[PDB]
RNA sequence: AAGAACCUUACCAAAUCUUGACAUCCUUUGACAACUCUAGAGAUAGAGCCUUCCCCUUCGGGGGACAAAGUGACAGGUGGUGCAUGGUUGUCGUCAGCUCGUGUCGUGAGAUGUUGGGUUAAGUCCCGCAACGAGCGCAACCCUUAAGCUUAGUUGCCAUCAUUAAGUUGGGCACUCUAAGUUGACUGCCGGUGACAAACCGGAGGAAGGUGGGGAUGACGUCAAAUCAUCAUGCCCCUUAUGAUUUGGGCUACACACGUGCUACAAUGGACAAUACAAAGGGCAGCGAAACCGCGAGGUCAAGCAAAUCCCAUAAAGUUGUUCUCAGUUCGGAUUGUAGUCUGCAACUCGACUACAUGAAGCUGGAAUCGCUAGUAAUCGUAGAUCAGCAUGCUACGGUGAAUACGUUC
């Protein structure tokens, strides 16, 4: 959990501040492990170094039981024989 | 080697009934023990209003074998049996016929059997006799 | 690997806790205390030096 | 059944080769839970080919052990080394029955 | 109302020894002595395996000895002050004065 | 099981600590202070062939002396190395230290020289057996009731590591009053590590 | 008055006994011991000195007792009581120490050792 | 591996690097840099900026130590060889046997002693015995515990006292308890027995009588046993890398089996409410006391404390009354998700814990197979290490408390 309240890498903060006034970017390479959603971080098009390379996702409205620590879950098919 | 002796029980100033509670003194609870026993005491000495000692020597002594037997390839022996492994088997007998009755309560199955087999009945005195049937059946190819 | 893990121990953090404490003699990582930082095997190594009280043996 | 081999990677002909050739032995017993195997290279410097297996047993177990050049012929080893062993060990027993008195 | 200490050692003559030898100091020029008042001795233990790699099963203990040695002594005089601070040895003992 | 050496149980009871000092709770500061101290003194095992120190330490100063075989030797001369040793020690020690060394009798017997002693010479491609055997020539000339000198490696320099060991008289190992010497040493000269063990037993 | 005194020790439960003549009347650290102990109705037999030897009685009690649960606490009795009555007069050793009652049985809970798990048993085996 | 989010973690990815991540030798020489700015994923660098010869200099040097560089060796290698090794350990197994010196007999290897009888926990002891003596080994020998006397009485105790809610106050050290020295149990002593002796049974006393309890201790050798991945090291190999810093993953995935263990399959039971008894350890900015907040987690301040003083703390099982009345149950709480607490910046892959609900199989387990000779088995809890966080594990402590041992057939 977090001790009130949410917080951010703020060196990601630094470029969407950047990035934030003019038509706004969709395009990173990113860390984006420590970093949590808030809605400034919107405009602009997250692709997170998965554990072995950066990897996009157009960001979208729904987005409340996630965060970019990962989306991708890492253990690349599966690690198992079946499917989900 | 020898038997780890009981002092009294300090009620009925007996014996028996802490030979028979060390049996029943699951978990080394005497007090659940002692408790489920007393509770045996006053229901069994209200049916067919009497003592424990007489449905209890009456009831132990229907079950008590005087034979059982023994292997030995294999070959099962006839033998009188001793007679505080003999006490110990009706207890064990006792009790563990007691459990499987289908019956809620502590008590009720216990009082029943003791009440089955001073009577004659039950399967405590059947495996009596059924031990006292390959024994005399047992004559014959150990003796 | 071992020879830098040696100088990655004792460098500087980030913050308080990605941090180690090894033992000092062999670089034994696990299973170790930390009122002497020593090991498993070099308080035995060094138990029977009997610089220190100590005792060895079986009374408890 | 249990198989872990150092210094090289198993394949599968000789899976079913060696497990197969262990199951025509079911003429006494099998009896097949459990079936160890054991191996290791060891330079010398002909170099090795080691061979160690374990056949375990109904309230016992066992031990055949070998070492060879190649696997083919250092694998009939352990073998007609277990046949010998379940054999005997079936015979035994005593029956040779006599009334008494 | 008078001096005390706590002695500490880890060998179980030298508090009974220097005790006694720094209370002859202390009656010296002094009287009133309260004596070495045991205390309990707590321990410690350290479950070391035998082996470098796995058998944890086969394992043995080390441990230690942490006495406490209460020692007082009433009606001061600046001489039982040097009996104190007179004579200290063997010093593995952790000697604290106060009063 | 298997075997371990008796010293670890002589001591606790009928034997010294290989070091003292008073009481608290920074064992971490003493002790490692003390254990480069104890490899510092490579500087003279290296010099003297001594057998061991065991210090005991002041309220605010430290005592010492090593147990020593090489007498005029450690000394110096005119202490012409005593005082700059007490200089090169509490340089590095970072601490004041007090040195006052000790000579060891009977002459070289204890299990420290006589270890390092027969390691060195059969370094220098000695017959060991036979260095061995004098040895025991001159230790039971000594007085001592049993001893037994083991050694293992990859010996002549040659193939695989077995282990020679030439016992000798009563040492008791079982027992637990004996005050007794035990060491292993490490010497190579062509394959690996060669190292001894001594045994010897006084009263 | 003049009470006779015996000292009892199992299983960290010590038993100063301040036994004294008189009417015989349980004290377990200014308490009655009936509804102190679990449950417990087993209070004939720690009156085993006036059930055996100068029986019946009664001589009046004081105790005071700490350490440990009832049961080697309910067993310090014994030889508090039977020590004070060797130390009353030892007269009837004969008919004491026909029973005991000075054997102050050290048996305990050994220490804990490998292995030894929620319960002390031995381990399972590997098996197949 | 006595605590895999990062770290540890080396494996994978990339940003980077190469006398390097890291040290010793030779130099310019210099006290080595605090805090910020730029960007960065950090590493870092541009940097600013302030590190700035401190010990002794008679003017120079010496010198702790430098700034990175130069300097060639170098450094490093989780890169391999446990079969090239040392060291350490499990093992049969705490099984009691294993050895020599001398002398003999033998053509000879060898045996003798070490075997025969009896006995013992056992090469224990004795009788005999071309044999006799020793070496290792067994027991004692060290620890800890039951019974005890003496020394020393707190932070420990109140036996006599009044006093306090209260061993708290004044008083006492009597008594438990307290840590050091003291005996006592050594077949010692008595009876019987026995080749009389060794020695067995019983008796007396005693707390302990039969190597008292338990631990410590593992003879010769076997497993080319495990270990280069504790540490060191023989040989080989890398060295713009198999060496290195930096961020992220991941070591934890699961169609599968196995092994391991923890938890229910309930009315001695389950749930409710009142109540008692333990031991042992740890504690400095660490143990957290009341009072306060809340469903709880937890947080407010801070009482007391390097400790027989203050805290962890409260004990649990038990017991007390109530009810449940045999169910897939008031059993079961897995599961899934909702909501809070604590940790570290950091709880997605990956910390538990707190209230809500959901309530699965499972109604005692086939064949198969394991431990245990009494405070055992079986059973309830406590605390220590590891520790920012984290134990169905381990370790130590206790409290409760059984059946069976005929006989060694097998």
């Amino acid at each position: 959990s977090i001790k009130k309240g949410p917080f951010v890498d703020e060196h990601l903060m630094k470029k969407v501040e950047a990035q934030e006034g003019s038509e706004k970017k969709q395009v990173i390479k990113t860390w984006s492990r420590r970093s949590t959603i808030f809605p400034n971080f919107i405009g602009h098009t997250f692709a997170v170094y998965d554990g072995r390379k950066h990897v996009p996702v157009y960001v979208t409205e729904d987005m409340v039981g996630h965060k970019l620590g990962e989306f991708a879950p890492t253990r690349t098919f599966k690690g198992h024989v079946a499917d989900d | 080697v020898p038997k780890r002796d009981v002092l009294p029980d300090p009620i009925h100033n007996s014996k028996l009934v802490t030979k028979l509670i060390n049996k029943i003194m699951l978990d080394g609870k005497r007090g659940t023990a002692q408790r489920i026993l007393y509770s045996a005491f006053d229901l069994v000495e209200q049916r067919s209003g009497r003592d424990a000692l007489e449905v209890f020597e009456e009831a132990i002594n229907n079950i008590m074998p005087v034979l059982e037997v023994k292997a030995r390839s294999n070959y099962q022996v006839p033998v009188e049996v001793r007679p505080e492994r003999r006490t110990t088997l009706g207890l064990r007998w006792l009790v563990n016929y007691a459990r499987l009755r289908g019956e809620k309560t502590m008590e009720d199955r216990l009082a029943n059997e003791i009440l089955d087999a001073a009577n004659n009945t039950g399967g405590a005195v059947k495996k009596r006799e059924d031990t006292h049937k390959m024994a005399e059946a047992n004559k014959a190819f150990a003796h | 690997a071992k020879t830098s893990m040696v100088a990655k121990q004792q460098k500087k953090q980030k913050y308080a806790v990605r941090e180690y404490t090894r033992c000092e003699r062999c670089g034994r990582p696990h299973s170790v205390y930390r009122k002497f930082k020593l090991c498993r095997i070099c308080f035995r190594e060094l138990a029977y030096k009997g610089q220190i009280p100590g005792v060895r043996k079986a009374s408890w | 059944f249990e198989i872990h081999g150092d210094n090289l990677t198993i394949t599968d002909a000789i899976r079913n080769y060696i497990e197969e050739k262990i199951g025509k032995l079911e003429r006494y017993f099998n009896d097949v839970p459990n079936a160890v195997a054991h191996v290791k290279v060891k330079t010398y410097s002909n170099s090795a080919t080691k061979i160690e297996v374990t056949i375990p047993l109904k309230n016992v177990t066992l031990r055949a052990e070998e070492r060879n050049d190649d696997l083919y012929a250092g694998i009939d080893l352990i073998n007609n080394k277990l046949e010998r062993q379940v054999r005997k060990y079936k015979t035994r027993i005593n029956r040779k029955s006599r009334d008494r008195g | 109302q008078k001096i005390r200490i706590r002695l500490k050692a880890y060998d179980h003559r030298v508090i009974d020894q220097s005790a006694e030898k720094i209370v002859e100091t202390a009656k010296r020029s002094g009287a009133d002595v309260s004596g070495p008042i045991p205390l309990p001795t707590e321990k410690s233990v350290y479950t070391i395996i035998r082996a470098v790699h796995m058998y944890k099963d086969s394992r043995e203990q080390f441990e230690q000895r942490t006495h406490k040695r209460l020692i007082d002594i009433v009606n001061p005089t600046p001489k039982t002050v040097d009996a104190l601070m007179g004579l200290n040895l063997p010093s593995g003992v952790d000697i604290e004065i106060k009063l | 099981g298997q075997k371990i050496n008796p010293i670890g149980l002589r001591v606790g009871i009928i034997r010294d600590w290989e070091a003292k000092w008073y009481a608290e709770k920074d064992f971490a500061s003493l002790l490692h202070e003390d254990l480069k101290i104890r490899k510092f003194i490579d500087n003279e095992l290296k010099e003297a062939s001594v057998s061991h120190v065991e210090i005991e330490r002041a309220a605010n100063r430290i005592n010492i002396a090593i147990h020593t075989g090489k007498p005029g030797m450690v000394i110096g001369k005119g202490g012409s190395e005593i005082e700059k040793l007490r200089n090169k020690l509490n340089a590095l020690t970072d601490k004041k230290v007090h040195i006052n060394v000790i000579e060891i009798k009977k002459v070289d017997l204890d299990a420290r020289l006589v270890a390092e002693n027969i390691a060195r010479q059969l370094e220098n491609r000695a017959s060991f057996r036979r260095v061995q055997k004098q040895a025991i020539t001159r230790a039971m000339k000594l007085g001592a009731k049993g001893i037994k000198t083991q050694v293992s490696g990859r010996l002549g320099g040659a193939d695989i590591a077995r282990a020679e060991q030439y016992s000798e008289g009563t040492v008791p190992l079982h027992t637990l009053r004996a005050d007794i010497d035990y060491a292993h040493a490490e010497a190579d000269t062509t394959y690996g590590k060669l190292g001894v063990k001594v045994w010897i037993y006084r009263g | 008055q003049v009470e006779y005194r015996g000292t009892g020790r199992r299983k960290n439960s010590v038993a100063r006994v301040r036994l004294v003549p008189g009417e015989g009347n349980i004290t377990v650290n200014n308490r009655d011991v009936r509804e102190y102990l679990p449950f417990e109705s087993l209070i004939l037999d720690l009156n085993q000195p006036f059930d055996v030897t100068e029986t019946k009685g009664n001589y009046d009690v004081l105790v005071n007792v700490h350490g440990g649960g009832f049961t080697g606490q309910a067993q310090a009795i014994r030889h508090g009581i039977a020590r004070a009555l060797l130390e009353a007069d030892p007269e009837y050793r004969g008919s004491l120490k026909r029973a005991g009652l000075l054997t102050r049985d050290p048996r305990m809970k050994e220490r804990k050792k490998p292995g030894l798990k929620a319960a002390r048993r031995s381990p399972q085996f590997s098996k197949r």
